[PDB]
């Protein structure tokens, strides 16, 4: 696979992501960590998808809902930030207040 | 001209009278006062304050009141004060707090805070800074227990073990001169401050003293070595001559004796009282009495901090899984119900809320959480503050008060109970510059930046493949004062007096700092800092009920707590 | 009730920087063709030579402004700004060596900034 | 006998006049010249020639003309030259490029490149080898970032920082005789070469000075410090005395001068201007015109590399980011907009491939990626390719011209300017044996083995509880020589004269190999290879357009680039 | 996200139960890991979902029955024990002899 | 659940194949370490079946075809290997020429 360590490290996010997926299917209000998780897992796949860093950093702003996190993260989540491998290669996605 | 409130806090951090959320709990801190002269606030970056010539001094050199680095706008949260300042660090310490800048230009620049050609900058407005946590009760049991205790803030580590093997998964000891050797050589690779414990059993003197002239710096009871009348003897002479601290986890079993005759041993020595509520271990049902006492230090460990709706579930279960008890055998099933108390643990939250008991631990990975210890201290405040009010000595409605009784618990007190007080425990001028960065928003829950003898050790930090260090994944990790030799200028061995006049160091290869423990035989209770509180500590043998002052101390378990769900992964 | 975690609860009141230094208005134009700015805690005489203005009312001064913060002018641009004092010992070292001393050196000062062509020496 | 030219190919790798693509990219390389003689190749194996008796010498001792280590049938990339050879290393440093074997039985065997008892064997037949490469411009920021940089093929890293400091995250700074101390010992376990820039700022030369006599390689004179003109002017009087390179990012505000201000204040001193472009900072909007100086060695950092669709929109939030800029303050978005131009990214593409920029770097964590250094120079020589043709001076249908001149961007010419090319930065006799194998179709993207000082420090391989090492998972791991204290002869630790002489290795116990810096101030644009062009380039400061010979630089933005979604999972 | 070391390690048991939950689903018998991974996950799981430790206690016994594991693997499990964050904070779960 | 190097390392190649076959399924052409991933964990998975190594080697050539990866991934691809626990024990399988 020839993975660097970047590469090896984004995998946890991918996994992260879907661990609070399945909290949020089963009707949880995710905190801190699993909203920044998802948020960040999908620049990284809107990025795979070929997708502009100024699309992501728009549908960034409508992946989650602050009914879908507990009190208080909407508002802990200043920005997202994530680089990820773009059709022109790699480039820095910043959301900024993704949750209102 | 003039800035408003809100704006002032949003660039410079809060400034006298503004207050502050400790993380998701109910408390708030105030400024208590503010170093600065406003509008000559120091600040780093393109077009700031700290450029050559202008808030950067560009005459001085190292050695002439300039700084290896300044910590600028810092909201220093401290036994000593809750207040805002510049913190100065020169040489691996602390060497002023107040002002930082240029003479050239600025007023109310503190003498020796010059920044200068030599000076880094940490950029710490609208962070809350604390000293490092002094964990006293710490198992070496699992190295990857080091970067758990960093993420929350402590970075002094005493305690005992030779990793996994039995004696140190139920003992905070490292017995011998042998296996203190081994440990102060496997130390050298450990990024955190460390000192360590030896076996406080014996009835000769020499067998436990030859620890302490090995490279010891304290010893341990253990009520699973004997903790006998006679090792408790031993152990606190062998203290009193060789002046460093004895801890105790007393006979729960009563077998050689009841509280009393503990307390007839040590004699009015001074002696540091392990968990002293006693889930964690001691007398049944009533060495948490100990507290009381003028030549008690008293801690709790962490699992029983704060009382919770799952702690005796937990505990009880823990209990029987560690002590592999059988729960159809009646003296198994009645020991642990004489150990695991909700009358006890319940009190103990007041005990802490009242100065009764002056320290936090950990019990790491024996029956504690390495990375808990400040987590919990916090939430044990925000539950007292629910049930007991706002404390009558605070002002205004801030919660100053409290948060300096109960950040002490982690910070000065242990280091004041260990001898280490001169080195470490508290900022202030003059001590190791092991300081923690925390936003609010995280504040007692995951440390932002934690910095060792002046360099950042351990860090929340981001893809280190990115542009910038904040792109995911953001994790903690080990820093560059970790790395390489610098690992040993950014740390303290501390030791005893007898083992460094002795050449331990050098007869060992050691390269870190070398820190002499010193001053343990002449405190007190007294001594704990905004938690000095002596009185008798009466716990009924039958119902395990505890009164202090004529008045049963109890309050009701939580069902939820802050720094909690809201933060963490798992 | 709403709990946003580590928020502040700031004091009532503003907070009035530079207080008790005198405040001196002045004009100041870039007559440049590319955009100058200035930070808060630079000896104003000694900005970009291209800057007019009576280079001697900038000696022993600095932007009244937030400190960190900074004045744009861009090319053509002419504004006023207000200077306060310089405090502590009130020298000036390096920078664009005008001064390297006391600020109170003013015939000195003016003479170095009109040898080398900062526009405003009167 | 004769073999086909694919089957040749196929065994040894290419020969004379033999193309290889470079990773997914449109460019070719063409095998120049060969030291082989046809059918005494060498090579290592089962019945093959490396064998005692045969291919390998059975009498000589180490001292006698035997190497430690044959690389067999590299394609050597180099600014010397596109050709096919073996490469002998010895003491950890290439001794002999040309045909190794056994003079005993082989025709045309370089005299020192005995294959005998002492001689490991790496085969590089079907591989691309390139001199490590050597990034001037890091930020030592997160310790993590080492890998990153080895992963892609870099083995020198010039830059400063003390962690994840402000000063730190914004300068390649290690500030003072203490920081830098301090990360000189950090420097002792990071796997890769190393050299400490200190602050260069400052109205006094003692200041300075001592930063260098405590053992840094270099000053940086960042905007952030104040890049006026006396801490420009005190930097070069220093660097010039003490024969060190100075790096420069500009007063992008334009507040203490324009550019013709700082180039006044240089006063025809050599020194390094880093990320000229001027996105990653400078004189705002015309810095990029000191590349046309003879005096300047002038290197781009990455983002910027090459101009793509992403491009501005990424950077103009990056830099709003960083300085905390908000979008509905004027102010804020008129500076934004004056520092990330698409006109001068255009243009620098242009100036790469006319040889007018000279270097590549990263800006690793502050503003550039620790391992794209490589990645992108290729990137951009490919897409000057699609854009602008072969160039004139193309030979055959190969991209020789080109690759010489981009490669030298990122090995030698650094190395030059950094004054450490006598040790570092090409493949040519008597330097470190750094070498980088590449796969070609991972070429510039994935680095294969990362030789340091003649031993393996990283490299792409499987399970290390497989039969063989490339089953799954195949991943960027250390190799032995960065475990224990091979890391120690396997690294050099680049320092100024004066600390050399000073003693500070020793007195800090530095057990790295140490690096003289020198011969740093007698050079300019004209000794940068393949890349020496001197010229007037015209920034209009309305229209910021680039103008070079009277010519509108300018070219289009690409919506794909190779060396990307064909390889990253991420 | 602001993981820390506990954090980081416990999601590699999330993704060995999902392996292990997959290797159920196609119809193979359990082993070992496979099947204390499953249970530690459902622990963690309950945890963020607001059951106490009691609860979980009971529950972790009827996760996995023999019939879903191979030979010897009940009697290999004598208990399973996981910390996670509950509404009230980390606390320790252990579940003694999960599959009968 | 005794995890060794190997296992732990291993859950990673797992991983990557569901991120690659999520990718695969919103109808995305993989890349070379997508390609990788996803090959490889079938033979581990196949292993665990209890499938032999020959029957592996044969089935590795038929789990992705040009058609599902990028222009010169099948070039790219000389070989796919992997080793994992068979009901044999431990065995290497390697794919040759795995996507035509
Ligand atoms: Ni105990
Ligand atoms: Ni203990
Ligand atoms: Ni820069
Ligand atoms: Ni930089
Ligand atoms: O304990
Ligand atoms: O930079």
């Amino acid at each position: 696979m020839h993975l660097n360590p970047a590469e090896k490290e984004k995998l946890q996010i991918f996994l992260a992501s879907e661990l609070l997926l399945r909290r949020k299917a089963r009707g949880l209000k995710l905190n801190y960590p699993e909203a920044v998780a998802i948020i960040t897992s999908f620049i990284m796949e809107g990025a795979r998808d070929g997708k502009t860093v100024a699309m992501l950093m728009e549908e960034g702003k409508h992946v989650l809902t602050r009914d879908d996190v507990m009190e208080g993260v909407p508002e802990m989540i200043d920005d997202i930030q994530a680089e990820a491998t773009f059709p022109d290669g790699t480039k820095l996605v910043t959301v900024h207040n993704p949750i209102s | 001209m003039k800035i408003n409130r809100q704006q002032y806090a949003e660039s410079y951090g809060p400034t006298v009278g503004d207050e502050v959320r400790l993380a998701d709990t109910d408390l708030w801190i105030e400024v208590e006062k503010d170093y600065t002269t406003y509008g000559d606030e120091v600040n780093f970056g393109g077009g700031k304050v700290l450029r050559e010539g202008m808030g950067e001094n560009g005459t001085y050199t190292r050695t002439e009141n300039v700084l290896d680095l300044l910590l600028t706008n810092a909201l220093i949260l401290d036994y000593t004060g809750i207040y805002k300042a510049d913190i100065g660090v020169k040489d691996g310490y602390i060497v002023g707090i107040g002002k930082g800048g240029n003479p050239d230009i600025m007023d109310g620049v503190t003498p020796n805070m010059i920044v200068g050609t030599a000076t880094e900058v940490i950029a710490a407005e609208g962070k809350i800074v604390t000293a490092g946590g002094i964990d006293t009760h710490v198992h070496f049991i699992n190295p990857d227990q080091v970067d758990v205790a960093l993420a929350n803030g402590i970075t002094t580590l005493f305690g005992g073990g030779t990793g996994p093997a039995e004696g140190s998964k139920a003992t905070t000891v490292t017995p011998g001169p042998w296996n203190i050797e081994k440990m102060l050589k496997s130390t050298e690779g450990l990024p955190i401050n460390v000192g360590i414990l030896g076996k406080g059993h014996g009835s000769s003197i020499a067998p436990i003293m030859e620890q302490i002239d090995a490279g010891a710096a304290g010893l341990k009871i253990h009520e699973d070595w004997g903790a006998t009348p006679a090792s408790i003897d031993r152990s606190l002479t062998v203290a009193d001559e060789a002046d460093v601290q004895v801890a105790i986890h007393s006979d729960t079993l009563n077998e050689a004796g009841f509280l009393e005759d503990t307390l007839r041993a040590i004699n009015g020595r001074v002696i540091h009282s392990f968990h002293v509520e006693g889930a964690g271990g001691g007398h049944a049902p009533d060495i948490m009495a100990m507290a009381g006492h003028p030549n008690v230090l008293p801690s709790s460990t962490n699992p029983t901090r704060p009382f919770t709706v799952n702690t005796i579930d937990e505990h009880l279960d823990m209990l029987m899984v560690c002590h592999h008890l059988k729960q159809n055998i009646p003296e198994d099933v009645a020991f642990a119900d004489s150990r695991i108390r909700p009358e006890t643990i319940a009190a103990e939250d007041i005990l802490h809320d009242l100065g009764i008991i002056s320290m936090m631990s950990t019990d790491a990975l024996a029956m504690g959480r390495a990375g808990e210890m400040v987590l919990r201290t916090w939430q044990t405040a925000d539950k007292m503050k629910k049930q007991r009010g706002p404390l009558a000595e605070e002002k205004n409605g801030s919660d100053n008060f409290r948060l300096k009784r109960y950040v002490s618990k982690y910070t000065i007190n242990p280091a004041i109970a260990q001898g280490i007080a001169h080195e470490v425990g508290s900022i202030e001028e003059g001590k190791f510059a092991d300081l923690v960065l925390w936003e609010p928003k995280f504040f007692g829950v995951k440390a932002d930046r934690v910095i060792k003898g002046g360099i950042i050790a351990y860090a929340q930090i981001g893809d280190p493949s990115a542009s910038i260090p904040t792109p995911q994944p953001v994790m903690g990790r080990r820093m560059y004062g970790t790395v390489g030799d610098l690992i040993h200028d950014t740390n303290i061995t501390f030791m005893s007096k007898s083992s460094i006049q002795q050449g331990v160091p050098a007869k060992l290869g050691l390269k870190r700092r070398i820190g002499t423990v010193k001053n343990c035989r002449n405190i007190g209770k007294k001594d704990m800092k905004w938690n000095d509180v002596t009185t008798d500590i009466d716990i009924n043998p039958e119902t395990y009920e505890v009164k202090v002052d004529g008045e049963v101390l109890t309050c009701e378990p939580v069902k939820e707590l802050p720094m909690a769900q809201r933060y963490f992964l798992f | 009730n709403y709990i946003v975690p580590g928020e502040y609860r700031v004091a009532e009141g503003e907070i009035e920087i530079n207080a008790g230094r005198e405040k001196t208005t002045i004009r100041v134009s870039n007559t440049g063709d590319r955009p100058i700015q200035v930070g808060s805690h630079i000896h104003f005489v000694e900005v970009n030579k291209e800057l007019l203005f009576d280079r001697a009312e900038g000696i022993g001064r600095r932007l009244n402004i937030p400190s960190g913060t900074a004045a744009r002018f861009e090319p053509g641009e002419e504004m006023e700004v207000e200077l306060t004092e310089l405090g502590g010992n009130r020298e000036v070292f390096g920078i664009s060596d005008l001064t390297n001393g006391s600020v109170d050196n003013k015939e000195l000062i003016l003479q170095r900034a009109k040898e080398l062509g900062y526009k405003g020496v009167e």
